[PDB]
This record gives structure tokens, C-alpha cells and sequence, in this order.
DNA sequence: TCGAGAATCCCGGTGCCGAGGCCGCTCAATTGGTCGTAGACAGCTCTAGCACCGCTTAAACGCACGTACGCGCTGTCCCCCGCGTTTTAACCGCCAAGGGGATTACTCCCTAGTCTCCAGGCACGTGTCAGATATATACATCCGA
DNA sequence: TCGGATGTATATATCTGACACGTGCCTGGAGACTAGGGAGTAATCCCCTTGGCGGTTAAAACGCGGGGGACAGCGCGTACGTGCGTTTAAGCGGTGCTAGAGCTGTCTACGACCAATTGAGCGGCCTCGGCACCGGGATTCTCGA
């Protein structure tokens, strides 16, 4: 029963998805998510597919980019593990709370 | 001297009619301009570039009022629209 | 001529909406300028003023002062949670900090 | 309408892997749920006032786009 | 007459200069564009294009492609220190990111 | 259909000059349209700024220049302004 | 008699806190104005207003940099302020990233 | 001329107390000492530019000014 | 809990300089008519957005184990704080000189505007060759052992 | 320190659809002028910026003792990573319909422009009272018993 130690698949994911450009969330629940949160701006509305793609594509950027600043605050405390506080303290940083 | 103009006149009638004892001084009258000016600067360049966007060489008050709408946060565009759109029906009455 | 009544005075402001109107048609924003938007130009920034003043006089009275100084109006637009949002990028000379130490350095 | 647990905690790992995050916390799912909630309202709210104020139904690229560029977040490759 | 030649070849350029010059009179800029200025702005959008783009056929050739995608315009942005200050707050749709990992995170 | 003009054949006469031998795909050369009209509007506006601060109603080349000092970091800047004095100059000359 | 270390701190913080004056001397950073601006154009010219809107912003970019930099100092479970606080206010900011 | 020098240590400190710093490293004067002049050879740059634009040799506040909004830093009070 | 002792605050006089009010006057806003085109409106058309529908199958979900890490506790020790003395130069009050910011007049050249026209660029149509997609092989790396 | 086994990179077919090229047309840029006003160039005025000096004293620099916080071990429990089996909708490809985005033709009403008129706002001038400053006592926080 081979296994790989805790962190191993942890990297190769990281490289994997580092190397990539791909789109890392699932396209219909992202679109199902942006209709009804645009629900409550108004009724009835119609969305072309580009601006569903745009709209994905710039959330996984701002999201992406979330996660590198909140990793420098996980090690700025001397660990490994990104918890919640390192997210609030990148946000409050960068001027978003 | 050449003549400056500025909004000293009416921020300091709009503290009368708020405030009709608290006076204000040189640096927070400075303050108050650069602030009108900040603001009246951002809204007409944000209606000047929703009239380009739809191909239109006219700003109106549709564009005031989506370029209020798109700035100001909250309530604060709330109360604003209600303000423009009272006084430009009060103005086309009269 | 019929006697002269200024636009604010129609509008029901005291900003003025010749002047807005004049800097709407000479400041490069649009080929021409409808004749309402100055007038909502006019009331949005009248409205704004006026909540910044009542804020900063609200503030120069708990100060025991009669005139507003930069600090009042520092204390009313950082006291106020969207005129922070407005005002995010905007430094007040002379308006200091708002008073704030974290829990963890008291005794 | 529950449409923000279509969020996975797959794809939040992988949005971590993508910046470089090695160990995440198992309370890291619902706070990155909040941010993206926060961050699309904002966003679309934008391009929703885009598409009111030309009068028009579909929301389109351009809407977003305008949108994003408010933020400053500009976007290339969807017309600007 | 005469046989017509565009401004963009009397000042050497493969950007319009006429185009631009339009583009200028009717974007709400200043009352009046001189003569000189369309091609001022065509001659410095031309360089940074072309300065963009040979970094990322550097780009597109060191991963053994004949063609230019997203990828490669979003690694010589990032690459490069100026144009990254340049585009600093600017999203390349389908760029991906920048291959990094920090060292405290390595197995040792 | 109607004609949308775009800055897709100058963006490729520059890409033969500078790597004769690649292409590029639809993706890219939309992304390279959208460089180009952004960095337009940014000089434009800051030209426009400069020309409103110092009381002139003309855009020159003049404005172009230090709004490409201002724009521009460090190289790139002076790269862009060598560039453009010597489009100027050939024009004029010619 | 004397005050144990950390309660003339609190009484600056305090104080520095309540006040709005400007906490650099006023000749020295002229100086230091004067002489980077030696770099960008020679035999200039300064106003008096333009030194002082200078130090207004200095001080208040180095008072937000400090207010980032105890929330960074705090995060990693310290009292004390340091370098690489101020590195990564600086880095999550935009401004070193 | 070693003018960055003339920003003390207890101008730091009380920049500090303004920011609601308790303790502070003795690395933290050089440090801000550094970040400061780098803010204003920013700024300095971009006010200077502006003066040569408008064909001045006197650097006025509205350069600061406009060099300020430029990078994103409005400030009220100045004009 | 309880007193020295120190720091901040809170009352009373001083006086002073900046905010608030007043007065010419000048230019910018108002009033009253044309003009022409920007946009409002009606109609057609024909993309493209939406709503099922069935099949793969890739990905999500749930669970089990254990191991690495987060977190609390303890001890060192040295670095930062508080305080006292000496030294330095910032600051404030004047004084003098002149460089350059700011304003005014004149005129010329440069830009807007118009008509003619024709060639550059855009939409269309088409084919072929980079590249995505299998597929087998060859290594690069990881984890006991 | 060597052997397995797992994941990823490389080299060879092989379709395919998107990119690059060619063609017809049309509309926007070039050529050739004309007209007028923006700005470039002198000149002048006087403001405010720079340089200098002296005295006070507020702040900075230095040093010294000590306490408390940064930091390095050390241990322990848990929660997150890895991997396997089950479930589920995502993705794909076709199909049909029609909502609305987009274009075109009319026409009208609204904003630009212009000329004359006058009053609102701006610069300059006082004046007194709100506040900065000075002094003394009450209040409160701190800290060693």
C-alpha cells in the first residue's frame, strides 16, 4: 500500500495547477451562482456567455491573488497552515474590510 | 489680484442652514472645496464615459443619476438620487 | 427683459447650477450638456456637504468648540462608516487619527 | 438557490494550490465562500447598473468589463 | 492631384496615425489635437507593442510554439519588472500565474 | 454585419517585424487590442489633465511626452520618448 | 519613583493619538526634501505651502504604514514592532509586491 | 549631505505612538528611514515633472498635489 | 486594601489675530430667438439566449487513519524602556535682495472645417497546417528498508 | 544506499478547425485650400523665496539600571492530508423557439450659438470674540507596601 507523506501531493498539486491556465471552477454552478446573486438586482435578466466567462475570470484572479497574500501572513506567523485570521489580516491590509 | 472662484459661499450657506451657530475655519473651508471639487470631478467623468459607452455626445441627468448610483456607497446613493431627481422636477415645474 | 431669476433659485438649491453647467461645457466631458444635469449635479453635492457639516458641527460641539476645524471633520468622515467608503483614498491635513488601541497592549 | 455551495471545496483547493498554499484550514471554505460572495455582488451590481442604464435586457461582455475597470481590475481579452 | 500617402508613412510607423488622430479629435480630450501628436502617441503604442510582443514570441519559443497565446503575453508581463509595474493592476484572461513557491513550504 | 475596427493588423505588420517567423491566435490579438486601447486612454487622459491644468485647449506633443514621463516606469519611458521624438522629427521632416 | 516599561507608552500613544500636529521636525525635512529633489532638477525652487503638503503626506502614509505594521506585529503574536512587519504591510499594500 | 539622518529616532517614535505602536525594534529607525525616502522621491519625481511642464523652476503645492492624486494619495487642504 | 507622588484635567483672567461682515464692481450668468441635428420612436429581422433531453464520465462526496503541525508551557537573557544630565540646533523675530511667477499686448501660424476622391481596411469565403489529442516509452522523484 | 512504483515528460501519428491569405466594396483618411483665434514672444511688476543673524530653550543624544518580552526548546493532542469506494451532476452534442439586440427611416424638440443686460460673487477693509496660553487646585491613575 503505497502512500505519499502529508505535503507531497500537496506541491505536486501546487506546480500542476502553478503550470496551468485553465478555469478551476465548474462552469454551470459559477453561472447558477451568478444569476441569482444578480437576481436581486433585478428580474428577468439575460446574460451573455462571455459575461459569464469574464466574470469567472476575473473571480478566480482576485481569488488567486487572495490566497498568495494570505499564504505571506500564514508564514509571517510561523506556520504553514492559512487560517481564516491570515485572510481577514490580508484583507484588512490591502484595504477590502 | 485675479479672481478665484471657489465654493466657500455655498458650503458656508449649507452650514448656516445645518449648524446656524458653528462657524468654520480657513483650512477646514479649504478642506470642504477640494472635497466638493473631488466629488464633482468623479461623477462627471464617470456620466462622461457611460455617454461613450452607449454612443451619445449628450450628458443628462440619466447619466448624473447612473454615475451617482455607480460612486456614491449605499445609502448615501439612496439619498442622493432622491435629491437630484426633487430638484430637477422642481426646477422643470418652474 | 422679465427680471432674473438664477437656476438654483428654480432648483431649490443654494449650489449653483449656471456655474456646474458652465464646468460641465468647459471641461472636455460630453459634446453638448442637457439642461438637468447640472441641476443634479447641483443637489448630489449640496446634499453631500450638507452631511459632512451637520457630522463635523455634531463633532466641534462634543469638542466644546464653536468653529470646525480639520480635526472635526477628520472625526466625522472617519465616525461615519460610508463616508470612510467615499473618502477611503483622501488624506485631511491637519485631522490626525481616530483615538484606537488595540486590546491586546493594554495591561 | 442555495447556488454558493456549487462553490466546492475542491475548487477552493485548487484556487489555493494556484496560489501556492500548501495546508488550508478546515474553516477556510466558508470565509472564501463570503469573499467571493462579496466580491461578485459588488462586481455585478456594477454591471447590472451598465445594462439598466442602456436600457437594455441581456447583461452583456462590455457591462462586466466596465464594471471590473470601476474596481480596478481591469480585464483584457472580453472586448476591453 | 496627387498620389495619396498615409501619415503613418511619412513618420515610418506601422501604426495609424490618422486612425489615431481620430481617435483623438472625437474622445472628448481637449478642444483641439496638433499635428504632431497623433504621431507621437502612434509611435509610443507601436513600441510598447512591439516591445510586449517580443517577449512573448520569446516566450511562445521557448516552449517550442509558432503561435502567441494568453500564457505567453501573461509570462513576459510578469517577467519583465517594467511592464509588471505597467500592468500591475491588470487581469490577462486564460494568463495563468507566475510558477512560484516559497521556501519555508519546500520538503526538507 | 457592420465594420468594428480594431488595431489587429498593425499589431501584426509589428509582430512580422519583430519575429518574422510566429503568429498569433484570436485570444492573444484581442488581449493585445485591449493593451493598446488601454494604454491610449490612459496617455489621452493624462495629456487631456496636463493640457486642463496649464489653461491650454490644445493636445500636443508636448503633453504626450510628459504624459508618457509620468506614465511610464523608469526605461520604458525614455525608450517611448526617444521613440516618438524620432516618429516627430521624421515626420516633419518629410 | 518610577513607571514600569510600558506605561509612559501607552501615555504617548495617548497623547500622540489625541493631537494633530506634525511629528517630524520641520527644517530637517526640508533638508531631506530639498536635497532628493537635487536628483530630478537642479537649482530648484520650493513653496513653502508645497513642503508642508509633502510632510502632510509623508506623515500620514507613515502613520498607516505603522497602524499595518502593529496589525502585522499582533498576527504573529508579538508586541514589538519589526522589519519584516513592515516588509509584509508593504508587500500584501501593492507597494513592495 | 546625510539628511535622511535628520529624521530621529524620536520623531519615529512619536510616529509611531501616532500609529499605535507600543514597543518598537531598534531596526525600525533605518527601515523607516528607507520607506519614507522612497515615498518621496516618488512623489518629489512626479511634482518635478509637472513643474518642467508648466515651464517653472519653483516646485508649488498644486504639483504636490496632482503628483499625490496621481498615485493615488488625494489630499484635502492644499488646494 | 492603602497612602506618596506624578500626570492629566478642569476652572479663572489675558489678549490677539483670524473669522465674519460690509462695500464696490466686473464679468459671468440670465433672457429671448433661430438652427440644425441628436435622439426618440416605430418597424423589421434574424442572432443568440434560453429551455429540454439523453449519455458519458469526470469530479465531488464521504470515510478512515495517522502524522505532522498548531498551540501551550517553561526558562534565558538581552534588548528595549524609563529617567537624568549634557549638548545641539530647531524655532522664532527681523532684515535685505532679487529671481521668477503672473499679467498684458500683438500677431502669426496652426488647427478646424469643407469638398473631392480614391485607396486602405473590413467583412466574406476558403484551405491547410499548428496544435490538441491518443499512445507507448523513458525517465525523475519519493519512501521505506 | 538500493529497489520499486508512481507521476510526469518526450517522441510519433492524425485529424481538425482556426488562422492566414485573397477579393470586392465602401467609407474614412488624404489633398487642397480658407479663416480665425490660441499661443508664442516680448515686456513689466512685485511677491515670496532664499540667505543671514542672534538668543531661548525644547528636544535630541548619551548612559545606565532593570524588567519583561522575544525566542528557543519540549510535549501533546487533533485535524488535515492522502487514498479508496460510491454518487452525482457537469459537460457535450443536438433541437426548437422566440426575446430582444441591432439596424433603418422620419421627424421633432432640445441644446448650441449669439447678442444684450445686470446682479452675484470676489477682492479688499476692518473689528471683536473664540480660542491659545498662563497659572493653580482638584482628580485620577500608578505603584510600592
Amino acid at each position: 500500500p503505497h502512500r505519499y507523506r502529508p505535503g507531497t501531493v500537496a506541491l505536486r498539486e501546487i506546480r500542476r495547477y502553478q503550470k496551468s491556465t485553465e478555469l478551476l471552477i465548474r462552469k454551470l454552478p459559477f453561472q447558477r451562482l451568478v444569476r441569482e446573486i444578480a437576481q436581486d438586482f433585478k428580474t428577468d435578466l439575460r446574460f451573455q456567455s462571455s459575461a459569464v466567462m469574464a466574470l469567472q475570470e476575473a473571480s478566480e484572479a482576485y481569488l488567486v491573488a487572495l490566497f498568495e497574500d494570505t499564504n505571506l501572513c500564514a508564514i509571517h506567523a510561523k506556520r504553514v497552515t492559512i487560517m481564516p485570521k491570515d485572510i481577514q489580516l490580508a484583507r484588512r491590509i490591502r484595504g477590502e474590510r | 489680484k485675479t479672481r478665484k472662484e471657489s465654493y466657500a459661499i455655498y458650503v458656508y450657506k449649507v452650514l448656516k442652514q445645518v449648524h446656524p451657530d458653528t462657524g468654520i475655519s480657513s483650512k477646514a473651508m479649504s478642506i470642504m472645496n477640494s472635497f466638493v471639487n473631488d466629488v464633482f470631478e468623479r461623477i462627471a467623468g464617470e456620466a462622461s464615459r457611460l455617454a461613450h459607452y452607449n454612443k451619445r455626445s449628450t450628458i443628462t441627468s440619466r447619466e448624473i443619476q447612473t454615475a451617482v448610483r455607480l460612486l456614491l456607497p449605499g445609502e448615501l446613493a439612496k439619498h442622493a438620487v432622491s435629491e437630484g431627481t426633487k430638484a430637477v422636477t422642481k426646477y422643470t415645474s418652474a | 427683459r422679465a427680471k432674473a431669476k438664477t437656476r438654483s433659485s428654480r432648483a431649490g438649491l443654494q449650489f449653483p447650477v449656471g456655474r456646474v453647467h458652465r464646468l460641465l461645457r468647459k471641461g472636455n466631458y460630453a459634446e453638448r450638456v442637457g439642461a438637468g444635469a447640472p441641476v443634479y449635479l447641483a443637489a448630489v453635492l449640496e446634499y453631500l456637504t450638507a452631511e459632512i457639516l451637520e457630522l463635523a458641527g455634531n463633532a466641534a460641539r462634543d469638542n466644546k468648540k464653536t468653529r470646525i476645524i480639520p480635526r472635526h471633520l477628520q472625526l466625522a468622515v472617519r465616525n461615519d462608516e460610508e463616508l470612510n467608503k467615499l473618502l477611503g483614498r483622501v488624506t485631511i491635513a491637519q485631522g490626525g487619527v481616530l483615538p484606537n488601541i488595540q486590546s491586546v497592549l493594554l495591561p | 438557490r442555495d447556488n454558493i455551495q456549487g462553490i466546492t471545496k475542491p475548487a477552493i483547493r485548487r484556487l489555493a494550490r494556484r496560489g501556492g498554499v500548501k495546508r488550508i484550514s478546515g474553516l477556510i471554505y466558508e470565509e472564501t465562500r463570503g469573499v467571493l460572495k462579496v466580491f461578485l455582488e459588488n462586481v455585478i451590481r456594477d454591471a447590472v447598473t451598465y445594462t439598466e442604464h442602456a436600457k437594455r435586457k441581456t447583461v452583456t461582455a462590455m457591462d462586466v468589463v466596465y464594471a471590473l475597470k470601476r474596481q480596478g481590475r481591469t480585464l483584457y481579452g472580453f472586448g476591453g
